[PDB]
């Protein structure tokens, strides 16, 4: 749910309350996270994918997804993995759309991201170490 | 061998185009015409197929970049004033049929020409009008995705068939382009339609769009007209190619005056209505726009300059000027009174609109403004009023007639524009004509003008049944696409219309 | 009158019933020529089915065209009218009639009647379009000569209208 | 300046504030799919169908139309703006055709622009390479310059056959297919003349003028049957379905494919011509793209229309027998050209020409003839054209 | 000079004063004009051509030129003719620029317009009637 | 012959990339390093030269459209 | 949502009003030409020069640099980030090179994208045409599949030679020339493998795996000298000027041009191969574009540097004699391939191979050797390679 919000946890605090937790001793080492962050650049194609793929079928299969509006881009954070099938996006948009066309407006990935077939996947898994990459 | 790097530039190929045609007895146009296009005519723009595509694709990439990337990211599609976003339902889809039919018209002229270069000029236009068809469609497609009222943006290719304004558009920008002497069509399409009227319709409108928050339409329409200027050259080339034909002296000024009146009859009132009543922020009075683009610049730079070669100032110009001042206000009375038959939402002029109308068209307040303000008090906007102004007009003797030739509506008891009612019976059928130029056309050519009008098709039927049958409803199946206000609440439904009990009469039954 | 709906109504249904009962090229040719003389052009005999005649005419054309391909030899499809006449002879005949016309009112009637009688599928498409084009060239030349010569009061009398109203 | 500088509603603070107050806080309908009521040919509506379908304002008395009533203005005499009298063929819905390549205007010029610019880069490099030096100079100056040059008039004539098609045809997707096909034909003709103008910059005394090619097209018996067929398809008929069928599915698919691919392209790769295959690569790509659309219109749709397919095949079979005969004659005149080239085994001997004809007619039987019920003996047509070898 | 302004002459009048001259009898026939009108769509390339070609060298050789800002486009009116050399524009912009590239943003012409070589010309002359068109 | 329309998609070419390298004694990096990069490593984005250019040019056209057309206007 | 929705300064009425009040009513400078101080190579500054020149932050102790001081962080031991120790050649200004095609990143990928998409359209049409049917199946399965396939490893090796060039070279325009040249080489290799994968979809039992090509490249004596040269240019040297000169101006201009144009492309147009010339059209266009830039860097500039031209020609002549010898050996091994093809007069006989070698070496003498003062006897090199025929 709301653990994936941009302003989750410490980010809600201001002033001295923020400082106290920012400098707390337990927060001086990294904490492993199972999340991934996906940034999508705003555009006609992306706004349709967001509303009709990510926020419908996507959130139905991964309820942890949070989408936030950052003016020029969409900020997306979810547990585990996010997957976007370029072939489904093409059907939605009514025009040819390969995985390489989808990447025209995929702007950032915090996670392990890869292309296989028509599918773009960003996953918390350590691809190439824990699970091998494959060909078509 | 010489190994310097060389190519072949477009104008090197173009120079050999004229020699691509060859002579045989059957090499003649298939279409009826009074004229003979000279075989030596040259074209002003040296375009070959490969360079055509390179040039047009570069225009496209910039246009679609602006639309799909920049303006979408800015959310521009819903920053348009509602009056104008509604008006673009009509402008872009009505213009679409002109773009579409111009494909066929330019192909008919390509057939009619004998010079390979003149064929090539028309052929480039054939391809441009396909481009513009898809561009007009893309505007409504984009609006459907991004603007707060997609209804009517999303289905006008069928919901336009309900109402009377669409019939008049089919005359000037569909049938008038393709039905007649190839040369009469050329003057309707290129020398008047494009060289004269696409400047206000496509260029000047972009300033009105921008004033009302619309940066989508300028992005597209200004690219559309980059092609259109090559079409203006096509029409001028038509005149050049028949200039040494003795038939030209017999016929040209007659076809030209018919085409000028045909185009102005619809566009002079319709564009003025859409610009001034379909906007919140106004750029300038329509009659000044018409003066600048139509009378002074088109009339002086095209028609005036052709006087050296027998082209006369059109006989109907004096009548056209009276329309430019008053006829769009006349049309507004019919458009507002018959709002349920459209596919756009309208707004009565507000207090500051009214002050602007009276200042620029003195006398407007006492004639038109008084009517609009009475309708407002009667409940024009309110779905629980039971009020539809078309019945108010009938109840006060202000009958509406459809011109059998132009399909433009006419209210003789209220009109300040050009015209007067003539009702003839011929062979058991009654006909209403509205001006001297159209009456002559119908009297000499009755079999060209048999168009059924909305009263003949809808006679005796109740308004809501006609709208339901035509799919003039939103996706809930009950709320009208058309509305008499631009607010987000209190939308009219089929039952609100049915409560008014409006049944179509036969306007000519009394004669 | 109270009009029925536009695209689906009792008039169109009844005429489709009649059309279904045509069984021969000769019977369908007479049916379609009679229909077109009765209900098409400004010189039609009746305006009773004004808003439906064009759709009905389409349906008669469809019946006649299928009967042609079912019952005629292929060469007939190319070179003969369904009246049995030679297509090329029909073409020469009607061009000669319009070129002998002395008024625009005689020329206009010849062209309109040619279309009423020989519109496809009666005449083959290629021969028909060519003939219609030649007739229209003549009709336009006569009509467009001195187009503004006669004043409206004169043209109203020449045309033969009953003036029901003139706004003053 | 004399006129007001108009303030933009998008960015002017005052106008933007007024516009914001007038825009509702919610959508007034939820159907955002442009012309949602079009029936899709494929899984979901395509942008190609959305932007194209029902642009033509046909009434209900032209099969498939959504409008009503007579046209507002017709020809003198009463010819309708569009009408059923324009063609012998019939259908339940004229809007049913789909270009399988789904070309609206933008993808069409996008693709041709790539070919436009790459061609010029290729020519600049080819000139720098000096690759002309290996071309047999007899093939170059006698066959290429004269007889390939003359073929441009076949392409140009096929181009012009579409002028009446572009005016007369009865739906929007058909009109787009026809006009795009027409521009590709005139593109072919201009590309042939571009090759000749290019060779003229590299080989002094090479005459790139059209005078000799035009003379050969109009008076050389090698092209006599071809020119006769093209003049008939272009100017002898006006049924717009007949023109498209005769032009693309019979004449260009038999004579045109033999001339472009089996003669000029194939024999360029036996006489060391490394330039001509660059240009025929384009014409043959254009032929296959056009065929996909011609196939959909005639083979997939009209020949199988639920009410009129057998009716339509009657006309298509008649057209085919007449125009196939003209095309066989055209090939019989054309194979005389082989008397002017070096005899190469399996290429320009009687066996190689017979195998080439077996490819063109055998392909044509599979692509077109079998699918409309037209019965053809491939062997008999090969023998008929070999008569002129 | 100012006879080529958008709001020249009658356009300055409002209300009844405008009506009176609009309906004056001498203004019911067209008046031949030696002007041309050129409309340029606003863009990076066009705005540079306007300021560094049209309003410098252009107005130096044709002082009748008037340029007006119409938000989305430039409205230009001059006596006689206006000429723009695409080769000079390319030097100014620092990138390849043919006459066909210049036409990407030329939006309207009231006048006789044509392309010859690298040059775009819009002229009041009646090309093809009074002066023949040529090849390269 | 089979005359169905076929092409070759980018990932069909990419699958053969790993076999483009070959072994010789001198096949070693020229730069100083403490590490040795394993010879079997695979890449997450299957990109070949032609598809690289197609993908990047499409990004460019939209960006330069927005800049030179829309935002300038 | 959890975070504020940021208001846009461009369109929000309140923020736009504040911004408008802070923007001055006049410009604060009139110099609007980006990096106006670059010295133009041509009549006026080009966008290519504006976006490229002085991006590299060289100090004044690397010839031409505008900055000052030592690098902030160097290699262990003191190797500079960039330094004069990277090459034997010297110049007064490393920024002086100009690609005559003026390619910054956008025109480069724009052009290759056109070739990318057109290629796929051409292949779909070629498959539909059935044009494979006329290709000599021995040329197809023996020479094309095996020995053209093996050539991809020459292109791939030349590609990898640029890795150290891309790190080591000393200016921005040079770096762009080198990287674009590198991508075109790896493009060539992938395109050769694309052709093979394409033929595998049309001809059953055609093996498109790289196993046989790799075996032939690594162990077949026909490629033994070529592989030795490529391994040396790639991994045997690190002078980045030596790599570019040896790779493009000697090896690829002699062996590479003979293999691609004189053997595979030319003989495709004698054995009826209509597919291979489509692909070599690209590699040869890429070679000529690269040559324009190599020529500017080495022939126009470095060989004529006002202070170091004679100094530089000393190294260039030394490099040339060493690598031309390797390339002559490579061609001598390679012409053994002619023993495996059908003897065609003027093409694959001793006279045709000798005329082909006279083209490659004669062109090379004019394009490169004459311009750096290198003395070469064309006839003697032709005789040296014919020794292996
Ligand atoms: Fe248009
Ligand atoms: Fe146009």
């Amino acid at each position: 749910s709301a653990h994936n919000a941009y302003n989750a946890g410490i980010m809600q605090k201001t002033g001295k309350a923020f400082a106290d937790e920012f400098f707390a001793e337990e927060n001086q080492v990294v904490h492993e996270s199972n999340a991934v962050v996906l940034v999508l650049m705003k555009s006609d194609e992306i706004d349709a994918i967001i509303e009709d793929i990510v926020l419908k079928g996507g959130k139905a299969k991964n309820p942890s997804i949070v989408v936030e509006d950052k003016a020029g881009f969409w900020w997306i954070k979810a547990d585990g993995a996010i997957e976007i099938d370029a072939a489904e996006a093409g059907e939605l948009l009514g025009k040819p759309f390969s995985v390489y066309d989808l990447l025209i407006n995929v702007s950032s990935t915090v996670g392990r991201a890869y292309t296989l077939g028509t599918k773009f996947t960003i996953t918390s898994e350590l691809m190439g170490l824990d699970r091998a990459l494959t060909d078509i | 061998v010489n190994r310097a790097p060389v190519g072949v530039e477009p104008q090197e190929v173009h120079k050999w185009l004229q020699s691509f045609n060859w002579d045989f007895k059957e090499n003649r146009t298939k279409y009826p015409t009074k004229y003979h296009m000279a075989n030596e005519t040259k074209e002003q723009f040296k375009v070959i197929a490969k360079e055509y595509a390179r040039m047009e694709a570069a225009k496209d990439e910039r246009q679609f970049g602006t639309l799909l990337d920049g303006l979408t990211r800015l959310g521009a599609g819903n920053k348009v004033h509602p009056r104008w976003g509604e008006t673009m339902k009509v402008i872009s889809n009505f213009l679409e049929v002109g773009e579409y039919n111009a494909i066929a018209a330019s192909a008919m002229l390509w057939d009619s020409a004998t010079a390979a270069e003149q064929k090539n000029g028309y052929l480039a236009q054939v391809l441009d009008e396909i481009r513009h068809t898809h561009q007009c469609a893309f505007i409504n497609h984009y609006y459907s995705k991004h603007y707060h009222d997609p209804a009517g943006h999303n289905d006008a290719r069928r919901t336009r068939a309900i109402g009377p304004l669409w019939k008049g558009m089919k005359r000037v920008f569909a049938d008038g382009f393709i039905s007649g002497d190839a040369v009469e069509c050329s003057v309707n399409l290129q020398l008047v339609g494009e060289a004269c009227f696409t400047n206000p319709l496509i260029v000047a409108v972009t300033e009105w769009a921008s004033a009302n928050g619309d940066e989508i339409t300028p992005t597209v329409f200004l690219s559309v007209e980059t092609d259109e200027l090559r079409h203006m050259a096509n029409g001028y080339q038509t005149v050049v190619s028949i200039a040494n034909d003795p038939a030209s002296a017999k016929f040209l000024n007659t076809d030209l005056n018919n085409a000028f009146w045909t185009q102005q009859k619809y566009f002079t009132p319709v564009l003025g209505y859409l610009f001034e009543y379909g906007s919140k922020f106004k750029v300038e009075p329509w009659v000044k726009t018409w003066n600048r683009w139509v009378y002074e610049d088109w009339g002086g730079i095209w028609i005036g300059r052709l006087g050296k070669y027998g082209v006369e100032s059109p006989a109907s110009l004096r009548d056209a000027k009276r329309d430019a001042y008053w006829a769009h206000h006349d049309l507004a009375l019919a458009a507002y009174a018959m709002w349920p038959l459209g596919f756009a939402r309208l707004a009565l002029p507000d207090e500051e609109d009214q002050a602007w109308f009276e200042a620029n068209y003195p006398g407007w307040a006492d004639h038109y403004g008084k009517i609009f303000n009475e309708w407002k008090k009667l409940g024009y906007e309110d779905p629980k009023s039971g009020f539809i102004p078309y019945q108010w007009l009938l109840a006060n003797g202000h009958d509406v007639y459809i011109d059998r030739v132009s399909q433009v509506p006419f209210i003789p008891s209220l009109a300040k524009g050009t015209g007067s009612l003539r009702v003839h019976e011929f062979n058991g059928k009654k006909h209403s004509l509205t001006d001297d130029w159209g009456e002559r056309q119908w009297l000499i050519e009755p079999e060209r003008y048999e168009c059924h009008n909305v009263f003949e098709q809808y006679e005796g039927r109740e308004l809501s049944e006609v709208i339901a049958e035509g799919h003039g409803v939103r996706s809930d199946g009950k709320t009208l696409i058309a509305q008499p206000h631009t607010r987000g609440d209190n939308l009219w439904t089929l039952e609100d219309i049915k409560r008014a009990g409006c049944v179509f009469p036969d306007p000519l039954a009394k004669f | 009158a109270k009009r029925e709906p536009i695209h689906d109504n009792s008039i169109r249904t009844e005429w489709e019933a009649k059309i279904a009962k045509l069984t021969s090229v000769d019977q369908a040719t007479k049916f379609i020529q009679d229909f077109r003389l009765a209900y098409t052009s400004p010189f039609r005999k009746s305006y009773d089915i004004d808003v439906d005649y064009q759709y009905i005419e389409r349906k008669i054309e469809e019946k006649l065209s299928v009967l042609k391909t079912e019952k005629l030899p292929v060469a007939d499809l190319i070179t003969k009218a369904t009246t049995g006449e030679d297509a090329a002879a029909v073409e020469a005949t009607w061009i000669a009639k319009i070129k002998a016309a002395k008024s625009k009112y005689e020329a206009e009637r010849i062209h309109i009647e040619f279309r009423q009688l020989y519109k496809p599928p009666v005449l083959p498409v290629n021969v028909f379009l060519r003939t219609d084009a030649a007739l229209g060239t003549v009709l336009m030349e006569i009509r467009n000569t001195d187009y503004y010569g006669t004043p409206l009061e004169g043209l109203r009398k020449e045309r033969g209208v009953k003036v029901l109203h003139l706004q003053a | 300046q004399s006129s007001q500088v108009t303030k933009r509603g998008l960015t002017d603070p005052e106008r933007a504030a007024i516009i914001a107050a007038a825009v509702p806080d919610h959508a007034l309908d939820t159907q955002r799919k442009y012309h949602y009521f079009i029936q899709p040919r494929w899984k979901r509506l395509s942008e190609y169908e959305q932007l194209s379908c029902y642009a033509q304002p046909n009434p209900d008395w032209i099969a498939g139309g959504l409008d009503w009533g007579d046209w507002t203005q017709k020809f003198h005499g009463g010819r309708p703006s569009w009408g059923n009298e324009s063609t012998e063929l019939r259908t339940t819905d004229w809007y049913r055709h789909r270009d399988p390549a789904r070309r609206w205007h933008h993808p069409y010029v996008k693709d041709k622009s790539e070919e436009a610019r790459y061609t010029q880069r290729f020519l600049a490099a080819y000139s720098s390479e000096g690759s002309i030096r290996t071309i047999d100079p007899y093939w170059r100056d006698e066959i290429l310059n004269k007889y390939f040059g003359a073929l441009l008039y076949s392409e140009y004539g096929l181009f012009n056959a579409h002028s009446s098609v572009g005016r007369d045809c009865l739906s929007d997707t058909i009109r787009q297919t026809a006009v795009f096909a027409a521009l590709d034909k005139v593109d072919n003709a201009q590309m042939i003349q571009m090759e000749r103008l290019f060779i003229a910059k590299l080989v002094p005394g090479f005459d790139a003028s059209t005078d000799v090619p035009k003379k050969i097209w109009t008076t050389d018996p090698i092209y006599s049957g071809a020119r006769a067929t093209v003049q008939e398809i272009w100017q002898g008929v006006q049924d717009w379905n007949e023109i498209l069928w005769a032009g693309h599915a019979v004449y260009d698919a038999t004579f045109g494919q033999f001339a472009r691919r089996e003669f000029f392209q194939r024999l360029a790769t036996v006489y060391g011509d490394t330039l001509t295959p660059f240009f025929t690569a384009q014409s043959q790509t254009y032929f296959q793209t056009t065929r996909g659309a011609i196939d959909d219109l005639f083979v997939y749709c009209l020949a199988n229309d639920s009410e009129f397919g057998a009716h339509n095949r009657t006309f298509l079979n008649a057209w085919t027998e007449h125009y196939l005969a003209s095309s066989v004659a055209a090939l019989k005149d054309f194979v005389g050209l082989y008397a002017k080239v070096e005899k190469v085994a399996g290429a320009t001997d009687r066996a190689g020409v017979s195998e080439a004809l077996q490819r063109v007619f055998g392909d044509w039987k599979i692509d077109y003839a079998d699918k409309i019920g037209f019965r053809v003996d491939v062997d008999q047509k090969v023998d008929a054209v070999l008569a002129g070898y």
